[PDB]
């Protein structure tokens, strides 16, 4: 009942000191498929008020571990002091195939380790050396990048001059990312200081090369991070369909697919919010459009598949439906034994920029309702997006407090909830099943239909584990 | 493609022929991958000795540390006192890391707040983001104490805890009364354990340094037990076990085991136990304090024996057998009260134990890793044990805690082998298990990889990872276990000789090749 | 026992000068003394150890890897009466902050031992014309009482 | 040959080349070995569904059996009594083996004493052998009570204990008034919790049913508890903190904790602990009693109830959350007291335990034996935990406690898959691992060769064991452990998720080949 949850806002705010109440309210709606245009409803994209435990990450957090992280030809210093880099570190599923320590270096954490005297002095001698070092036990890196941290702006290091020296000196692609967690106010500005840093250090490099053969169905996965192999889940049905997929950004990406993808013909992006910076540059400066698609349950995918094709011959969209053919009775069976089992629950999703409303789909199809969503750092541009996926009089909220989270949750009542690691605990001791829906609770993939039915399995066996029929001591 | 009834994840999913075929195009079409016979070139030369005296001149770079950032340990230090909000003011992105990362270590909830100090902070201070932080965080998540903490970004810029504290309350933003102790906890500085340090010398400091006239040492009868940076809930749990059993009174400085372990019945607790206020005001009021893990508690240290007047025993972690024994021993001195007949039947039974495993632990070679107390705890039982540690890795140990530990060894015939390294790495770690291979390395998840890179070299090359220590993320629940007192000996004990007998086993499983050692008893 | 002393004050009035013939009298009467150094221009120590210039913490840290690569030895001088001398020297002209580079000499010497438990006094020679922060950090950090 | 400062033992010295060629001659010329591709054909025959039909259709052959004869049982039984020494009276080499099975499970001496009736014996009977037993018995090694069970011999021959005890005291060979409880022990009876339920029955007869008029049931306000046949001294332990923690009183009846668990402080304690005499002439005074394995004490649930005339509560072995929580109960329920706060707190903290791993225990499937309580008590567990107990084998169960059994599986959607196997042995069981592999077997150290059998097939075909029960062997001190109580499912959950992600890292340990999922965070 839209009144009921404009109410339940409101009882929640009251908690609130002034400031914070008057500008919590704007982050906070009930859901009108109708709206367009949603700041008219919900503001996004804002600070975070202090004290009251955001669930946001920073800029680094948005560069180095989103979307520079996974480029596994390369090594990723995380410059500055010992932080960033650990508590990082293979904390994010971005699958690859490689040989770790040698040509490649995702899970590794490579720092400077700033100890006091590089604060006091500056940093850009001991960058210069490291460089070296790395240069010296890692022969076949193929790129260096410079991930730096808070400390990096504040004392006016000038991490460019380093990287353009070093980088002429040993004719290697340095990149310098000014991706300090002070910038911005979530994770999002690092996406956007990384699609720059991508840009003009890395993607021009090919500009005046002609030796790549290119061919009329040469596409690009844009936005894609191969969570727990999402990708290539995704890349898969691609390739049936008759497409050559050039490159894939950045999910077990390498340097050259990247300096590759300016040859395509067409940017296929799923994480609007990630990339789509890079994807307006391409069509502006080689004239590559791009298209969202989504990949989540077999509508979405179907959908998908359906609207890439049209975009190419008429070859393309014949092998479209003879790949849909091929899945169909799959994803058939994975409704017919899962949906029975999930039909009619209710489920409530916090994340980041793109999955809080590109699951929905995938529940649908096994007979679920998303009754409530809600983005860490999306802006508007995704909110308009958002609402008219969900249904008319569901909750929407924007950088959740923790508190306002548990609230809304408590009042709410969801049979599910797919959140981030810092949530799952809570709500698992209140007895509601949990889904990490970031890390995919380390299974996965869930893109495209191999993804679905580990999905739905995932799904059913943690809604209806026979654990939350037992939090009540019988004495009691 | 997928079979309804047999549905397969990632692994071994993409080992199908046709995800193996899609796989090998992208490398050979797009990816300009180095030739696989340069790789195993590559890859043989950073298992030498040439590789690993390049590795150890490194100046500048870091590869995989053993250590983490002193907020961390700030936070860990608050989340011990009843009804406390750990607060770190400075950017938000390193709250969203600390709680994450002991989420995945405890598999619970860690509650922290953040003051969101952004760009526009970064000229003038974070003034303001102190004053409404405050203010949101007690209205919000009503503690009864915020305590403060800093990430680099305040530190690098100079923010006055201490000024924005005072103005904060001066201007109404929190109860003038409300209690908020707080530290400097510079990452550039030290580490997580320096952190608990700080933090808890500062909680300490609040609490008792414009009432010193008031207290009188000894006065409360009891022993103040100052944990440290501590991972393993038997640990707090073991030393109060011991301490009541003995008929010690003691209070227990920062103690986070409720909060770390709530359980699952319909309700979530944000707090839960923790030391009080009042046992903060009064520890003065005790006969001495106990420092369970000196080597990171040295600021709480001074503080402790300068201002409080305590006698802080000069006693090793208490791991091992020789440690616990000295520890009682102190204990009992301290507080008049025997040690009962029930510790000295589990010390016996600890000694029993081993004797029974003597012979599968005797020159066993370790490397190992961690926190300087844990490492050289470790060290010492491996010693009692008749175990060899040949590589001792502390990335965040210090000159003079390394000749304490070359005094143990020397004291030793089986520490004749060992070499004690500070300041280096796991990628240095590495390096020494290639070019001098041990049998196990003891040390936390992270040793998974170095684990993995040895197999690639070859199964004889293989050190398998025997995992103690912090953090443990790829097992579920052994952050419940314990490694101090006689309990956590009799664990260790447990955990290294299985260790050895499983491997020995898998070498032993081969059918008529090595089975004949496939012993069913041993 | 040990007392931990700052001498603070206005350049160009002779307080090097005074903290050093103070520190002698203390040498001279049997107290254990260290000198430490906190003046950017490093001139604390000369007259105790008959010098033109010690090298200061600053110095050699710049030069290293790690300040852990330095050693007590280059770093401490035995001068007369046995009182041991040590300059934290600042950062380079126009960059870091003098106050976190005197800091980071004293965290220098905890480390590395140089308070012996010998010691009676412990003088801290530091700037005082702008009373910044930076210069005001031995006080904020406890270093002297 | 060996190198001085690196001995090789058998494993690997024999991989010499050597000693390879050496047992290479050995083969080709003496052995007239079947030639291996005959061996490779039968090999894989026996791992096929007609071998498995043949092999199900034995009716006289008993292969790898998983039972021991009822002596084992009366001689554990024993040790839990106050200086008591267990007597078989019959051939010595049966009481050879009991103490050798027992101290290579416990790593503990494990005295018992055989009066050794040799073939002079077999045709007159063992008289004379008792009468000299007693009396060298009692003076040798001073018990203050010698419990008495029977070698099949003894049994064959007929040999009448009774009168055979009673003649040695009416004849002086051992006091009128020292006790001598008895009881018959066929080992072609049942199994070796058949012979604990007769020595319990037959102590228990011995101290109360000649003086039962003078009992008042409830009048000393305790609960008895009748362990039945336990190997793990945590069950022992465990079962006392939870009666202690509710403040209620109990008597444990027949308790060998302390006896199977002394120090090595420099002396050997023969005896220790143990229930006593009075406890046992006491019992019928008791609220009730409790028999935490049912289904092997069904001989002294006989005369508990219709002797002492306590309402045996109707309750199954204290495993899982369920159960647990139902012997708490019915504790509280006689006793008058409430569960406490900290048993509470206990049970959700075991409930937070199975939230957090339930993803990777869902669906696992387990083949799984031991005693019939231990059985079921795991079954259940299982099922609670989202998994599929899919080849439950208890080869000395009985028809009554399969369909109890069979009920369990039927309340639940994870018992589906399961089929419950009586009668049935390890050779048996290792065919249903090869013709219907589930992911692990949970089993004593005879599992180890179904292990190598089924890695012999191929990798992908291994069966991993996960060592719980009875015997084992081949690891260290895992007798130290708990299986009953909200601890027992603590260790069992750990233990199981661990053995999950231990296997699952050694399958994604390939070096660009699975470790794409050699995940730092599980
Ligand atoms: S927003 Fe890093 S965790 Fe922090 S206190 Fe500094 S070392 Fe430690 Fe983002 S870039 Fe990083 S994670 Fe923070 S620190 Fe800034
Ligand atoms: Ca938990
Ligand atoms: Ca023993
Ligand atoms: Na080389």
């Amino acid at each position: 009942s839209r009144e009921e949850v404009e109410s339940l806002i409101q009882e929640v705010l009251e908690v609130y000191p002034e400031k914070a109440r008057k500008d919590r309210n704007k982050h906070l709606a009930v859901n009108d498929p109708a709206v367009t245009q949603s700041k008219k409803c919900i503001i996004s994209n804002k600070k975070s008020q202090p004290g009251l435990m955001t669930i946001r990450g920073c800029a680094y957090a948005g560069s180095k571990g989103v979307v520079w992280g996974p480029i596994k030809d390369m090594i990723h210093i995380s410059h500055g002091p010992v932080g960033c880099g650990q508590y990082s570190r293979a904390g994010r599923r971005n699958y690859y195939i490689g040989t770790t320590g040698v040509n490649a270096f995702v899970t590794m954490n490579f720092t400077s380790d700033f100890q006091e005297k590089d604060i006091v002095f500056g940093g850009d001698k001991k960058l210069a050396k490291l460089i070296d070092e790395v240069e010296t036990l890692f022969p076949l890196n193929k790129g260096i990048s410079v991930q730096s941290e808070c400390p990096i702006g504040l004392i006016g290091d000038d991490i460019e001059s380093v990287s353009k020296v070093k980088g002429a000196e040993l004719s290697k692609t340095i990149v310098p990312v000014r991706c300090e967690g002070f910038r911005g106010v979530s994770q999002s500005l690092g996406h956007h200081i990384a699609n720059d840093a991508v840009r003009d250090w890395v993607l021009g490099k090919r500009d005046e090369d002609t030796t790549f053969a290119s061919t009329p169905y040469d596409v690009a996965i844009i936005g894609d991070y191969n969570i727990g192999g999402d990708a290539w889940s995704s890349r898969i049905l691609l390739e049936e369909m008759g497409l050559r997929c050039v490159a894939q950004w950045s999910g077990d990406g390498s340097i050259s697919e990247i300096e590759l993808t300016p040859k395509v013909k067409l940017n296929l992006v799923h994480c609007y919010r990630s990339m789509n910076y890079i994807s307006r540059h391409m069509e502006e400066k080689y004239g590559i459009p791009w298209m969202e698609y989504n990949f989540f349950g077999p509508t979405k995918t179907i959908e998908s598949l359906r609207a890439i094709a049209a975009k190419f011959d008429e070859s393309i969209q014949k092998k479209c439906e003879e790949v849909i053919a091929k899945y169909k009775p799959e994803w058939e069976a994975v409704v017919a034994k899962y949906r029975p089992r999930l039909e009619g629950k209710r489920v409530m999703l916090y994340i980041g920029g793109l999955r809080p409303r590109h699951v929905i789909g995938a529940y649908e199809d096994l007979g679920m309702e998303v009754v409530g969503t809600g983005y860490e750092f999306a802006h508007n541009d995704d909110y308009d997006r958002t609402m008219k996926e969900m249904g008319d009089s569901t909750l929407l909220y924007d950088d959740v407090t923790g508190y306002e989270f548990e609230e809304f949750v408590k009042r709410i009542k969801p049979d599910l909830i797919g959140s981030g690691i810092k949530e799952k605990f809570i709500f698992q001791k209140m007895g509601i099943p949990f889904r990490e829906m970031h890390s995919w609770d380390y299974s996965g993939p869930y893109h495209g239909f191999d993804g679905f039915a580990i999905f739905a399995r995932d799904m059913d066996m943690t809604l209806n584990n026979p654990c939350w029929k037992k939090l009540q001591a019988p004495w009691e | 493609s997928q079979q309804v009834d047999k549905i397969k994840a990632s692994y071994p999913l993409f080992l199908d022929q046709d995800y193996k075929d899609m796989l090998a195009k992208k490398r050979d079409g797009f990816e300009e991958k180095y030739p696989q016979d340069k790789i195993d070139e590559v890859f043989q030369w950073t298992t030498t000795k040439e590789y690993q005296e390049l590795n150890f001149q490194r100046e500048a770079l870091t590869v995989n540390p053993a250590k983490a950032c002193q907020p961390l340990g700030a936070v860990l230090c608050a989340l011990g006192f009843e009804k406390t909000m750990p607060y770190v003011h400075g950017s938000q992105g390193c709250v969203a890391y600390f709680r994450s990362y002991f989420n995945r270590h405890f598999r619970e909830p860690v509650s922290c707040v953040s003051d969101s100090m952004t760009e526009d902070a970064a000229v003038f201070g974070g003034q303001q983001n102190m004053k409404d932080g405050l203010q949101n965080c007690k209205a919000t998540y009503k503690p009864d104490m915020i305590a403060v903490s800093t990430t680099c970004m305040a530190e690098v810029i100079g923010d006055d805890l201490n000024a924005f504290i005072n103005n904060s309350k001066k201007e109404g933003f929190i109860p003038d009364e409300f209690p908020v102790p707080f530290a400097h906890t510079p990452s550039f500085v030290g580490s997580h354990v320096t952190g608990w340090d700080n933090m808890f010398e500062g909680i300490a400091r609040y609490f008792t340094l414009k009432s010193m006239d008031d207290k009188v040492v000894g006065s409360n009868k009891k022993i103040n037990i100052v944990p440290g940076f501590e991972t393993y809930l038997g640990n707090f749990r073991v030393i109060k076990r011991m301490l009541s059993e003995m008929g010690v009174g003691y209070s227990l400085l920062s103690d986070p085991e409720e909060v770390l372990d709530t359980p699952a019945d319909g309700q979530f607790r944000m707090y839960a136990g923790g030391t009080t206020q009042e046992e903060m005001k009064d520890a003065p009021n005790a006969l001495n304090t106990v420092l369970l893990q000196p080597w990171h508690l040295e600021k709480t240290k001074k503080f402790v024996e300068g201002t409080w007047k305590h006698e802080v025993p000069k006693l090793n972690i208490p791991m091992g057998l020789d440690w616990t024994d000295e520890f009682l021993m102190k204990v009992s001195e301290i507080s008049g009260q025997p040690i009962p007949a029930s510790l000295t039947k589990e010390r016996g039974r600890l000694v029993d134990m081993m004797t029974d495993s003597h012979t599968w632990l005797h020159g066993k070679r370790f490397a190992l890793w961690g926190d300087p107390d844990f490492v050289m705890g470790l060290v010492k039982f491996l010693l009692e044990l008749g175990c060899e540690p040949v590589h001792i890795l502390c990335h965040n140990g210090n000159k003079r805690w390394k000749k304490a530990v070359d005094a143990i060894l020397a004291a030793s015939p089986y520490g004749k082998n060992a070499t004690v390294y500070i300041g280096k790495d796991l990628w240095h770690l590495r390096s020494l298990v290639f070019t001098d291979k041990p049998d196990f390395m003891i040390g936390n998840s992270y040793g998974k990889f170095i684990q993995r890179d040895t197999l690639h070299k070859g199964k004889e090359f293989e050190v398998p990872l025997i995992r103690i220590g912090f953090p443990i993320f790829d097992r579920h629940h052994l952050h419940r276990s314990t490694t101090l007192g006689y309990e956590g000996a009799m664990q260790i004990l447990t955990t290294l000789v299985n260790s050895i007998l499983e491997r020995l086993d898998e070498e032993t499983r081969g059918m008529q090749a090595t089975d004949y050692n496939h012993d069913l008893v041993r | 026992a040990m007392r931990q002393c700052a001498i603070y004050g206005k350049g160009g009035i002779g307080k090097s000068t005074t903290t050093q013939n103070l520190v002698a009298a203390l040498a001279e009467m049997g107290k254990k003394v260290m000198i430490v150094g906190c003046d950017p221009k490093a001139d604390s120590t000369r007259l105790i150890l008959h010098s033109k210039a010690q090298n200061t913490i600053m110095e050699m840290a710049a030069e290293a890897g790690t300040v852990e690569d330095l050693e007590l030895e280059d770093v401490l001088k035995a001068g007369y009466g046995g009182v041991k001398c040590v300059e934290s020297g600042g950062p380079e002209p126009g960059v870091g902050c003098a106050g976190r580079g005197v800091i980071t000499a004293i965290n220098f010497l905890e480390e590395e031992g140089a308070y012996e438990d010998d010691l009676d006094f412990v003088f801290y020679d530091v700037l005082g014309d702008v009373v910044c922060g930076g210069f005001a950090m031995p006080i904020r950090e406890n270093k002297a009482q």
